[PDB]
């Protein structure tokens, strides 16, 4: 009773819905912003698009809602729909690639002397620079800048919790990636009067090892038929034609591979590294098989009286066997041996190279997890 | 205090939001547009659709918003939310594919005098020419008109604000590149009606396309195929033993050319390139076609290639000799003298066609690169 | 000039949902018209389209002719949507998607009570293109639209030219073309047996298409293909013995290519419309190509196999010569190529005929509807 | 008329009743709220990303003490309707599966009992991120956990107490629903200094996998395998089909490669385990290897891959001489090795082929354990 | 005049729309519902989705709408805005995949008595069984139940009105054809609860599907592939000299149909059918494999066909006689006799299992055709 109807009344009589919990132009209302992440569902590492979900915990004080006996001293804590406070119509300078879901228009926790607690989980369409640099083992970092899209920091100050909180705090276990750390730094670019956005850093690490495995098999298994086509010459010289069949076959195979590679990066591309040199490794088996094909080509051919008849017989046979013996002199196997071992150098050299680069790529550019 | 409540309430009462600050029958409501694309998110030259960042600077005056010491004296310039304002139905003429995004419920600023600005952070859906003339090396100028939508120059007039580039905030992630962009004003009166119609801002986007990755993959299997067909020439004249062997290649390669066709027309369908680009491939690819068919039909062009005891000896020797003849006949079929002709016949052809393909390639690259 | 009082007077009696019908037995005079401006999606196989239509809306309601303070002030007024009778438009046969931006827009009230309004609308519809619209003779797109609310005994729509156009702003990036747009104003009585006619708006659109790009992709391959098989056909007479199988390699290659085509463009017609006539010539000229093609192997399949002590022993050896000769003789009577050579000219003229039958007829199905 | 005008004026739902005020008899323990979960349908499953679109009947109950009516409300009709804006509605949040706001399970018509008890239960088209993990593929196919409850209120403003999942499991799913337990609870946490919001915890333990991919996929293996199997039987019956035998490698090779290509395609659409994916590609490689083996083994050997008297002696010389050539080749032939090859092809096919369904079983036995 | 203001004012005060015209503890609210289906714009057999239009003919009564000379007297039948009506949440039980569209904001039929109807041109997306047994020749009847959503019998009741076919306005452009359509009513009380539950209208659509496109191309490659198989068998007789050639065509053949089955899975899962069907193709074609298995295995089935001066004359003819009986050996194996049994053995067996394929295929359609 104690002026309850009165209080109650006066409050709703004088209280202003559309007003800011501050008095004039000054230090403003110090709103607390801090989100406990739920998990993330889709990383479009290719366009640098980020759809995650977290809690929008906001909290500041409404010294305009401090109650009295019944709602203050009666029930120190009571729930009341928002819709009555300035809400950070927050957009993300890079990210905020789309609207809020479970972000605004939801109830809030209002304390006795005016404290306000609003904890809503939400899904948000963002876009961070995971750029086409989300695959190097050295990976990269990003700028996630949150802030309102009609308000300018003049009638409120924004403030954070931790900066180490981490993003693996609610990292998706469903992620083909991994994370090292999440930096959180408060910002106010001076290119705009409006103090604004906060930059949040993603020192992301995404190592999904699954198909590069059977990709290796081609390179090496194709090599099987490759070393084979380079081995088949002094193995079965008649490989002559069958050889060409091999490369038709070998080339179509690698071209189909050419088919799956562009359409697969089509959703998760970054530096060429792997492709850069396998591209070379490609060109390598490609041309090596084709010049060996020219190795194959280079051969212009390969690619008394009684006794007289006898004598005429003696000369017939012998005469042309030298001729076909000439073909021997012409297609001997010197090259095959020499370049099948130049094949030895080439393929085992260029092989242990990307082997190496790849080797160097996973270990060397790994520690910049920062 | 200072007429506190009397101040605020009076203002609400006699003021109709929907009213347009019409001032006598003349100048119309003078309202100016000023678009600053902060940045672009994505574009589809094929479907000529773009999602872009726009901060619309909208200006106009409402002499009804002028004040005295009890509104301007309170705090010079202040923040009043939109609603109460008459929002020009802005519209991109041949564009407009989408609603202005974040135009709604934003705020504006009123001066001690009245002058108001409405500059809400937009990003929207666009629709501009690309025609099959945008992907050219010689580009096309995206004609984009902007201006008042349902009001005439007698009720209202949209005017421009300034010059500024489109590559000022052009997307570096675009598969295209900018030349220049200009925008000049205009008033459109129609021979239809004797009346004076709306005003408009006309954008002109002059940019040339094609990211270079494409460039390399395609022309190299061509010089690739060039060498196999090059081999298609040299293989036969230096070795007609694997004519059919090459039969294989002819199959494996035009099919390679066939499947490359699925890939690049979808590219074609993925990105609108001026068809006159297509003829490059047309004759080029098709000569691979006319040349083969002749080269290999010719490759193919050849009939079959692609005392008494003493007398016994002479009836027998005579048998060996006319078959001797016969052998020479079929060889008199596959000569190695003109396969050399076709070699230089066409290689000059290829160095002609090729250098002719390089011709227009080089030529308008003498125009584009400029 | 009672400016305030007048506004306040009518608004007193101002009636919303009531039509400006003098009385109830002669309806009101409603004017409408549409100017096409965007034909956004042509999915003819499903008979649906999306267009930005200028819904020219006009009618009469003197319920507000004014005095010196509003009529005379300015013979022109722009008053909000929700403030006068509004035709909820839709295309009987087409509109399959509620109008977008086609309503809730500023209307126009002159001074005598003339009402003009014209919102732009992107919406979905379903015109003809029913197993026809892909010919050279075109199915006239017939869209009738009217208010879907009341029926002509209270409402009456008007129109204008039924002779003059859809190509007024028919899109230049359409894979088609328009040649005439007729439009009639009519009463309501359909096949379904509905009475009390509510007049509507008929939209004829007989348009052309078929600007083939795929034509010569189809025309040169087939000639190359025909020649390839005619290679198969004449190449044998030129080709060596190791060519029977040579020819086979081509069949394999020839149809690998074939059904791959059969898979390529069939896809084409499913994503877009369909029609069987043009379809018939291809597959059957195609099946005949296949027919005489396998026929060829069955042709290069047909034939049986081409698919004193001194003298006693001189006697018998002179026999192996004549003996084997009888055998090589076999080859003779078997491979005397009457059928093969003639098979070349067989397919040749048959080629000419299949071709003439087809392109001559394609000449016709372009020339009757021309 | 029995005080009806007056009484609903007494309740005035919106005006007299505090709809923005939840009747929890003021600050105390809580309003006894109860949630009931019944899946009406499961339309889409995404095993790879642990996401599910499913429909639920959001059966809700709580007593609205200000809702109790009198004769011309209560007894006039011991049951009547009243919209959401005129009925207190729990703010049920799909705790770990509402990362996709609820549809038409929102502000819907509710049922008004006579003595305040109210009943609101409409349809929920929802999306969830259930505990798939890369362990939602072994045969147990995990247990999908979900919690439902009134999000906003705590343990002194709300108490929610507590149906099979296959009750409306979708029959067009590529999986199988084995069980679905239901038990409510309430729980505070470390950072919170007080207990609150009670919830409906419903675990769904399921299983899935086709008996169809097995069909057309192993099918080609015994068919293909017989080719490679015959491959070694064929080197005997006629190894002279050198080039043509070579053709088949190209051909059995191109077949092999894109077969594996279709594999990841459906793979990405499905998070496949490492245990199974290897037996597939391991064994096709077994043939791939033996195709390469086919190569060499099929082309592996170096070669197989007195005057009148004077004259004819010349021939008997040329005779014998190239007879040595002729034979230098059969030296290479290696034919008494033939059967052992295809015998030691049989043995291994038996070894590995068995090794797989041997392993098939050694893991087929323990789950059935 | 005629109690002008007194009549419409009184009507608004003591009138309510939230309420339903409940009349004592009995038959519920007499709801009359029906389907008036005139267009089926889009449906997918595969996903069993149907977006059609059916004017929801509702019919029931509310005495409160009865009137005297001041509403009935005004103009017999008057049509009131639907708002005043209690609209049922009707919905497709196992369907309802989409909102009904165009029902809101419409006209309502009122009578002097009270009779009322409102047929809304509702268009919506549906969801009913088609399963894999949707498109056979013997059809399936899609069970479509419709009835009140959240209201039980104790408050509202609906009932059929008339029988009307489904083909009354069935799509002539459908990839299917109808046979019959029945709709009977019922009330469903459940063993769960002792209560009397909702009523509903259950439609059953009986119609056979499948155009013949997929059909023509399944069987063409089959007969054509049976031509090459037929060649498969005939060649060893007319050209066994190309057994290897045969091998090539089996790599050909095999890849082609292995690729044919690729199409199947895409198409089949892209357009639904009862698996029992593909079973036909399965074994029939595994039959060409099982048979080429044996036949070419059998084809390759054969070991390798897959004085003193008087003295040497004798060592010599000896040389010849040894080899001659030897060549007789390889022919000893290729007896050219079993080759004829294999084509006839299988020609009959394929003519028989083909006739077997032909059998259930035609038997099933001698069932369908019905």
């Amino acid at each position: 009773s104690v002026m309850e109807d009165t209080l109650l009344s006066v409050l709703f009589e004088n209280y202003n819905p559309k007003v800011r919990p501050s008095q004039t132009v000054g230090d403003k209302v110090t709103v607390r912003v801090g989100l406990t992440l739920t998990s993330l569902l889709i990383l479009n590492e290719k366009n640098e698009e980020m759809t995650t979900s977290v809690f929008l915990n906001l909290a500041w004080t409404d010294y305009r809602l401090q109650w009295d006996p019944a709602a203050y001293e009666g029930i120190k804590d009571l729930s009341i729909p928002s819709d009555d406070v300035w809400q950070p119509d927050i957009v993300l300078m890079n990210n905020n690639d789309g609207s809020f879901e479970i972000t605004l228009h939801v109830n809030v926790l209002v304390q006795h002397t005016g404290a306000v607690s609003w904890h809503p989980s939400a899904i948000y369409r963002s876009s961070c620079t995971i750029k086409v640099m989300y695959f190097p083992f050295d990976w990269q970092n990003c700028t996630m800048v949150f802030k309102s899209y009609t308000y300018d920091t003049s009638e409120v100050i924004l403030q954070h919790a931790l900066d180490a909180m981490i993003n693996q705090d609610a990292f998706t276990e469903n992620g083909q990636w991994s994370i090292e750390h999440k930096p959180s730094r408060k910002n106010w670019r001076s290119d705009d009067p409006s103090y604004e956005d906060v930059t949040f850093y993603l020192i992301i690490q995404r190592k999904p090892l699954f198909y590069i495995v059977y990709t290796i098999v081609p390179c090496i298994l194709i090599s099987i038929l490759a070393i084979l086509v380079f081995y088949l010459p002094p193995d079965a010289g008649e490989k002559m034609s069958l050889s060409i069949s091999a490369l038709l076959a070998l080339t179509v195979f690698l071209l189909l591979l050419a088919d799956k590679v562009p359409e697969t990066s089509l959703s998760v591309p970054i530096i060429i590294s792997y492709l850069m040199f396998i591209m070379i490794l490609v060109a390598f088996s490609v041309i090596l098989s084709v010049v060996v094909l020219n190795l194959h080509h280079r051969s212009p051919n390969t690619h008394e009286a009684v006794e007289a008849i006898k004598y005429i017989a003696e000369q017939l046979e012998s005469a042309s066997e030298f001729d076909d013996l000439k073909k021997d002199w012409q297609y001997v196997a010197m090259v095959a041996d020499r370049l099948f071992l130049y094949i030895f150098i080439t393929m085992c050299s260029i092989g242990t190279f990307s082997i190496f680069l790849d080797a160097s790529h996973n270990v060397p550019p790994d520690n910049p997890f920062a | 205090s200072e007429h506190e409540t009397r101040l605020v309430a009076n203002l609400l009462e006699n003021y109709n939001k929907v009213i347009r600050p019409v001032e006598h029958h003349t100048h119309f409501v003078d309202i100016t547009v000023g678009l600053q694309l902060i940045q672009l998110i994505n574009v589809d030259e094929v479907n000529q659709i773009v999602e872009t960042n726009v901060r619309l600077r909208q200006q106009w005056i409402d002499v009804r918003l002028r004040w005295n010491p009890a509104d301007y004296g309170g705090i010079k310039k202040i923040r009043l939310p939109s609603d109460d304002v008459w929002l020009p139905d802005l519209v991109l003429y041949n564009n407009a594919d989408g609603d202005f995004a974040i135009v709604h419920m934003t705020k504006l600023l009123l001066d001690y005098t009245g002058k108001i600005m409405w500059t809400p952070p937009a990003i929207f859906k666009s629709y501009c020419e690309i025609i099959v003339t945008h992907f050219p090396f010689d580009q096309q100028n995206c004609t984009m008109k902007l201006g008042i939508w349902t009001y005439d120059g007698t009720k209202v007039s949209i005017s421009p604000e300034s010059d500024r580039p489109d590559l000022s905030t052009f997307m570096e992630s675009g598969e295209w590149v900018m030349k220049d962009y200009r925008g000049w004003k205009h008033w459109v009166y129609y021979t239809c009606c004797p009346d004076t119609p709306y005003l408009d801002i006309t954008y002109h986007f002059i940019m040339q396309r094609i990211p270079l990755y494409f460039v390399v993959n395609v022309i190299i299997p061509c010089l690739l195929f060039s060498f196999l067909t090059v081999l298609v020439f040299y293989l036969p004249t230096d070795s007609g033993e694997k004519m059919t062997l090459s039969i294989s290649v002819l199959l494996s390669l035009t099919v390679f050319l066939l499947v490359i066709v699925e890939l690049i027309p979808s590219t074609s369908s993925a990105v609108p390139l001026i068809g006159k680009y297509m003829l490059f491939t047309m004759i080029f690819v098709i000569s691979s076609i006319i040349v083969t068919v002749v080269v290999i039909n010719t490759h193919h062009r050849s009939p079959s290639t692609h005392s008494a005891i003493e007398g016994v000896k002479y009836i027998a020797e005579h048998m060996k000799s006319d078959e001797e003849s016969s052998n020479a006949a079929e060889e008199w079929k596959y000569v190695a003298m003109v396969i050399d002709h076709i070699l230089l016949c066409v290689f000059m052809l290829i160095c002609i066609i090729g250098t002719v393909s390089v011709f227009a390639g080089r030529l308008i690259e003498l125009s584009q690169e400029g | 000039n009672e400016e305030g009082r007048l506004i306040e007077k009518l608004l007193g009696d101002y009636d919303k949902r009531i039509k400006p019908a003098k009385t109830l037995d002669h309806v009101i005079d409603v004017t409408l018209k549409l100017t096409l401006t965007n034909l956004i999606s042509l999915n003819e196989k499903e008979e649906a389209l999306t267009t930005n239509v200028w819904i020219e809306i006009q009618w009469n309601d003197y319920r507000l002719s004014w005095n010196t303070s509003e009529y005379e002030g300015i013979d022109l007024v722009r008053i909000p949507s929700e403030l006068l009778w509004l035709p909820d438009v839709v295309l009987e046969n087409n509109v399959d998607g509620q109008f977008e931006v086609a309503y809730y827009a500023n209307v126009l009230v002159y001074n005598d009570g003339s009402m003009y309004w014209l919102p732009p609308a992107i919406y979905r519809s379903t015109c003809p293109i029913a197993v026809t619209y892909f010919p050279f003779d075109w199915q006239n797109c017939s869209l009738v639209f009217r208010s879907q609310t009341y029926n002509a005994h209270e409402v009456n729509l008007q129109l204008s030219a039924e002779e003059g156009i859809d190509p007024e702003d028919f899109t230049e990036n359409g894979e088609w073309t328009i040649r005439h747009r007729p439009a009639k104003k009519n009463y309501n009585w359909q096949l379904t047996k509905d009475d009390i006619d509510f007049q509507e708006i008929i939209f004829f659109l007989i348009i052309q298409r078929k600007p083939l790009f795929y034509i010569i992709n189809i025309i040169a391959p087939c000639v190359l293909i025909s020649s390839l098989v005619v290679l198969v056909y004449f190449l044998p007479a030129q080709a060596g013995g190791q060519k029977c199988t040579l020819s086979i390699s081509v069949l394999l290659a020839q149809t690998i290519f074939l059904f791959l085509i059969a898979q390529k463009v069939p896809e084409t017609s499913l994503n877009v419309p369909l029609i069987g006539k043009y379809l018939i010539f291809v597959m059957f000229v195609s099946l005949v190509i296949v027919t005489n093609c396998v026929i060829v192997l069955n042709v290069s399949l047909r034939t049986p196999n081409t698919h004193s002590c001194v003298e006693a022993c001189n006697f018998i050896a002179k026999s192996t010569k004549e003996q084997n000769d009888s055998g090589s003789e076999n080859e003779n009577w078997v491979l005397i190529g009457k059928v093969i050579d003639k098979a070349c000219f067989w397919i040749a003229l048959l080629l000419f005929s299949l071709g003439t039958l087809a392109i001559f007829l394609t000449g016709h199905l372009n020339q009757v509807p021309e | 008329v029995n005080e009806e005008e007056r009484l609903i004026n007494d309740l005035l739902i919106v005006n007299k009743y505090n709809k923005h005020v939840r009747p929890v008899k003021h600050n105390n323990e809580v309003v006894n709220i109860a949630l009931s979960l019944t899946l009406s349908n499961l339309i889409s499953l995404k095993e790879t990303d642990e996401t599910l679109t499913t429909n639920v009947w959001m059966d809700h109950a709580w007593y609205d003490h200000r809702l109790t009516w009198n004769a011309s409300e209560y007894s006039d009709i011991s049951i009547l309707r009243l919209r959401p804006e005129l009925i207190w509605i729990p703010d049920i949040v799909l705790q770990n599966n509402n990362d996709g706001q609820y549809n038409v399970a929102y502000f819907c018509n509710v049922l008004v009992r006579p003595n305040g008890y109210v009943t609101w239960l409409p349809p929920a088209i929802f999306r969830s991120s259930c505990p798939i993990n890369v362990l939602y593929f072994p045969f147990d196919w995990q247990n999908c956990s979900l919690k439902f409850t009134a999000l906003n209120y705590n343990a002194n403003e709300i108490s929610m107490d507590l149906i099979i999942d296959p009750e409306a499991f979708t029959e067009n799913g590529e999986w199988e629903i084995i069980h679905k337990p239901a038990k409510k609870n309430i729980y505070g946490d470390k950072f919170p200094n007080g207990t609150n919001y009670q919830d409906v915890t419903f675990y769904l333990i399921i299983r899935r996998k086709p008996l169809f991919y097995v069909i057309n996929f192993i099918t080609p293996c015994v068919l293909i395998s017989f080719l490679a199997a015959l491959a070694f039987y064929l080197p005997a019956e006629s190894g002279e089909k050198m080039s043509t035998a070579i053709c088949v490698l190209l051909a059995q090779a191109v077949f092999l490669l894109l077969t594996s290509q279709r594999l990841p395609e459906t793979a990405l659409a499905v998070p496949l385990i490492g245990k199974y994916l290897m037996f597939i590609m391991s064994l096709v490689t077994g043939v791939v290897v033996n195709c390469g083996i086919v190569l060499n083994f099929h082309f592996r050997t170096p070669s197989t891959h007195s005057g009148i008297d004077s004259t004819n002696y010349i021939v008997k010389q040329i005779k014998e001489k190239n007879a040595y050539d002729e034979e230098v080749g059969n030296w290479n032939l290696v034919g008494q090795t033939i059967d052992r090859l295809s015998m030691f092809i049989i043995t291994p096919v038996m070894v590995l082929g068995t090794i797989f369904i041997f392993v098939m079983g050694n893991f087929n036995r323990p789950p059935a354990k």
